[PDB]
Formats: C-alpha cells, sequence, structure tokens
C-alpha cells in the first residue's frame, strides 16, 4: 500500500494515481501523526486515542 | 522542382525571440505509466512471449 506522509502546512499536492485500497478499517496499529509538531494540516490528522 | 526564398531578417529575429521550451521539468507532473507493458510482447495465438 502507498500512503502520503502527513504534512504540517497547507501544501500543493500533485495528482496521483492509486489502485489498491482495502474494504474495511484495518488501521488500528496507527498510533499518532506529526507527534512532534503543533498540528497536521494536510494528511491524516490522527491523535492519541 | 522547388525553391526557398529566405525570410527577412527582421521577422526571423522576432520569431526566434519568442520560443518557450516545449518540455519543462517540474516535480508535479501527473505521471502515468503506459497502459500496455512495452517490455514483453506476447503472441496472441500461442501466448509465446518475446
Amino acid at each position: 500500500f502507498c500512503i502520503p506522509i502527513p504534512q504540517v502546512y497547507p501544501c500543493i499536492t500533485a495528482r496521483r494515481v492509486h489502485y489498491a485500497f482495502t474494504s474495511e478499517n484495518n488501521n488500528d496499529s496507527l498510533f499518532s501523526t506529526n507527534a512532534a509538531s503543533i498540528d497536521t494540516a494536510f494528511g491524516e490528522n490522527a491523535a492519541v486515542s | 522542382d522547388i525553391i526557398t526564398r529566405p525570410t527577412s531578417d527582421s521577422i526571423a529575429a522576432v520569431a526566434n525571440a519568442t520560443k518557450p521550451a516545449a518540455v519543462v521539468s517540474d516535480p508535479q507532473s501527473m505521471k502515468v505509466t503506459p497502459i500496455v507493458n512495452p517490455s514483453s510482447y506476447v503472441c496472441n495465438v500461442c501466448n509465446a512471449r518475446f
């Protein structure tokens, strides 16, 4: 699988081509994103549950 | 039979002045791979590849 790295500022993203993606929510192993920064601007804004 | 009377110097200078590059390189280019793989070629009848 290919996943974009979450960014901390509003960026300009190039249009990308994707083909694969699952059918359920198999995302439980994700802990947090941009932990060291103040906020996630573009990517998946995951936070500690 | 053919001939070619060369164009005037003035208009040539103007034309050559305005010539943007037709192939510019930038990181955000919307890349798309070929639909059919150009590497291998398959015999459509006996499926022999080359």
